[PDB]
């Protein structure tokens, strides 16, 4: 019974998320879970940094930077237009599993609760939060976390929208630049409606 | 033929010294206390029994002494070096019932010193500053700013590290530290025109020269200062 | 029955109505302020004799505000034996004694929580 | 297998609850979602303001609004009490399952870790969060949830009780009079130990 | 199919952990569950203080203490070591059932998400956020929470470590001598993922 989890793997290998905009050659590893809870969904994500650019970030006052999902009718991942560029799958042991997804559907955010397209409802796409990030001295600098739900489409493939916008703005920078050794964010769980199988 | 206590632990040295870092966390070893005797060990009458007879201050109960070991560790009453820069412990050991009798026994004083940590922004306590610059004066002192910081004198958590958040784009200002009095005393550096009417207010942010402890970092909004600057109008002549 | 019995700390739930048909239940709530505590009823029924079956708000006790200790080298007492709020509550320094701030407080309920008029005083020594 | 879901349906057609006490009929739409999460129940709530008096509540900058949902024995909400007007129900899509409720009590905070009139435990019946508010200006407003749990009953029947406390007192409201259009609260996600079946 | 729960029970008649060693005489009853998500662990943890010397504790500016928890291969408790002394079981109403654990392994954190002594991914080993203790005068005071998950081994049985630091460090303290009644901590809700079973 693990076809109730759709993850990118724990600790993949190589970095499977493409972030930065300025740059190309997936350069983080974005670790994500959504677990069916009933009529909702637990989503688990966080972000651990590869190359350089990224985690020099850390060594700035004043960041932001944006996670964007697309899902199609059937729920698989577009690979091509999402930041993550490896599809999710199934829990197996602590890696993913290989084979059709098993209700991809069911994991996606809810139409109904969340529609795209409307003005009167725009403020019901929106979740927010707080993560940390663990400086080398062992301080924990808060980041805002953005969560915006299938609002809009870009194109006609997709169907279902997920934006998570991390961004800090505090007065020194977490790190110096003989500190920085990779930019790790404290795990954001937050909870969305999910739609029907 | 028992082993009796007739007589009591010697303590290795009269005034026992240590030191812990301020905020240190629950069940950090602050010291180690010891005492021994020339009785047959581990038996009653030879196992040492310490006791804190006292603590100056005596208030918040910021440290424990084990009774079996002897080690003075800190406990969940975390420690703040501003309430109480030292504490004071008269302590004793004992042997066979371990406990305090009607017959004295040797005492001895523990000095914990209290380490000092950054934990505390310094503020401004001017609220209106403002300079006079003398037109075209090179190494002159433009004003000075009263920065307090309620950590230890004299430390590096204490001095004032001063840098210039804006309006000194053209280098024309800098601000040394005095560690007499851990002031800013801003200097021009370079000739002013009044006829320019070079615009020379400007806006710095003050900061510990030692990083801020991570209690505090992370809380630490850097709000900008701002000191307005006059020139001089020297009349040279028409 | 026309008239739904109204009491101290206990209101009818919903509107009243000007006739009850024989059998018909009327349930109260306990007023704000007042909490419920078992097994006496609150609710009733009216009977053929057009009158309500008995009924009595004793079901509902009033809020009663935090526990206050005897300040240090002092002694508190209840003003009125109690913690229901519209009480006070006293502060007596000992003979070496004396008191330094509010001598009695009183504990009102603001909305639907007890709370004393202020922070209890200490005894500071003469 | 929908029982493990106890919810007000999505975006119910008409408002739902009525929390304003100085206005009659139901002004605003309460979500609210449990969850049966093994020996805790996941519970996800917000409000969607409706009636104008309650969408104006945007412009007054100390503002403080409660909900209450007051269940009997059978766990089943009692309408004339609660703020929330209709029963809840199993999930069947996006909408509320009609019939009677599989185990409601199991839903229902238990009364061992959250006591009825106890003075001695009174600290252990309150959970408190933060939620958000979406302003015009697309900036979060953040908004103190309060949540207490079957502390003190109103009557014979009331068994369990969940008082849900939205509140914010700030220099500056969240809109001016012009902008306000409506008032939507972040969801609120918390978690309590649950009375058995 | 309760074994998807592990925890203390609610409200142990008797205290059930140490958490401040300078004491004995266990000083405090520590409630934590831990429940199956699919590929996480939801954790719900609290604490409620027994003896004078913890519940003096709201007393004083300056707080902070810990519960340690490490778990063997197996993932039993090491009670000699671990804070709480009384080991952890599944849910049998409201209460800890008694037996031997059904796949106890899967409640423990991941070594793979998070690993012993590998310097390079310290900073994924690091939980945060905030729980609440609900004053005299009913105003709620923030405690910071850390979890540190499984970083540093002690001896050759702890696997798997869990160390829960509650703290505070404010200016005022939250009660005053004579208002001071006992220390509860609202609960706090973090998630982890969790070791294949």
């Amino acid at each position: 019974d693990n076809i109730n989890t759709l993850w990118t793997g724990v600790n993949p290998t190589e970095a499977n998320c493409q972030i930065m905009n300025s740059s190309e050659s997936n350069d983080c590893k974005l670790i994500l879970t959504l677990v069916k809870t009933g009529a909702l969904v637990t989503a688990f994500v966080y972000v651990i940094g590869v190359s350089n650019n990224f985690n020099m970030l850390t060594t700035h006052r004043n960041i932001n930077f944006t996670a964007e999902l697309f899902f199609d009718s059937t729920g698989n991942l577009l690979t091509r237009l999402s930041s993550l560029k490896t599809p999710l799958n199934h829990k197996s042991g602590q890696n993913m599993a290989t084979g059709a997804i098993t209700n991809a559907k069911g994991f996606m955010p809810s139409t109904t609760a969340y529609p795209f397209n409307d003005n009167s409802r725009e403020k019901e796409n929106y979740i927010y939060g707080t993560c940390y990030y663990t400086a080398s001295d062992r301080t924990a600098f808060p980041i805002d976390i953005s969560v915006m739900l299938n609002r809009r489409a870009i194109n006609d493939e997709t169907s279902y929208c997920i934006r998570i916008t991390w961004s800090w703005n505090t007065g020194d920078a977490p790190e110096v630049q003989t500190s920085a050794t990779t930019l790790v964010t404290s795990p954001f769980t937050f909870y969305y409606i999910r739609e029907d199988d | 033929v028992l082993d009796i206590n007739d007589n009591e632990p010697v303590f290795t040295q009269d005034v026992f010294v240590g030191s812990v870092e301020e905020l240190s966390a629950a069940h950090t070893l602050v010291m180690k206390i010891n005492a021994t005797d020339a009785d047959e060990p581990n038996t009653l009458n030879s196992k040492i029994s310490y006791r804190i007879v006292s603590l100056e201050p005596a208030y918040p109960p910021v440290f424990y002494l084990n009774k079996d070991t002897g080690e003075i560790y800190t406990t969940s009453v975390t420690l703040d070096r501003e309430e109480h820069s030292s504490y004071t412990l008269t302590v004793e050991a004992r042997d066979g019932n371990g406990e305090v009798t009607d017959k004295p026994v040797k005492q001895a004083q523990v000095q914990i010193r209290i380490l000092d940590v950054n934990d505390n922004i310094p503020v401004v306590e001017n609220k209106v500053l403002e300079g006079m610059v003398e037109e075209n004066q090179v190494n002159v002192e433009v004003t000075r700013i009263k920065v307090f910081d309620a950590d230890e004198i004299g430390s590096d958590n204490w001095l004032a590290n001063f840098t210039f958040a804006s309006g000194n784009e053209g280098g024309y200002f800098h601000i040394e530290t005095d560690a007499q009095t851990n002031e800013g005393i801003v200097t021009l550096i370079k000739e002013v025109d009044y006829e320019e009417m070079k615009n020379l207010d400007f806006s710095v942010i003050v900061a510990n020269k030692a990083a801020f402890h991570k209690s505090i970092r992370s809380k630490y909004k850097p709000t900008p200062i701002p000191i307005k600057v006059k020139v001089k109008n020297v009349k040279e002549g028409i | 029955c026309e008239e739904p019995p109204t009491f101290e700390a206990m209101e009818l739930i919903g509107k009243p109505k000007p006739y009850y048909e024989i059998g018909e239940r009327v349930d109260y709530k306990c007023k704000k302020g007042y909490f419920y505590i078992p097994p006496l009823a609150t609710h009733t029924i009216c009977d053929r004799n057009h009158t309500w079956l008995p009924v009595s708000d004793d079901a509902c006790y009033r809020e009663t505000c935090p526990y206050i200790r005897d300040p240090l080298n002092g002694q508190a007492v209840p003003a009125n034996g109690t913690y229901e709020f519209g009480y006070q509550m006293h502060f007596i320094c000992n003979e070496g004694y004396y008191l330094i701030g509010e001598e009695i407080l009183y504990c009102e309920l603001k909305g639907s929580v007890a709370i004393w008029s202020g922070k209890p005083p200490i005894c500071e020594k003469v």
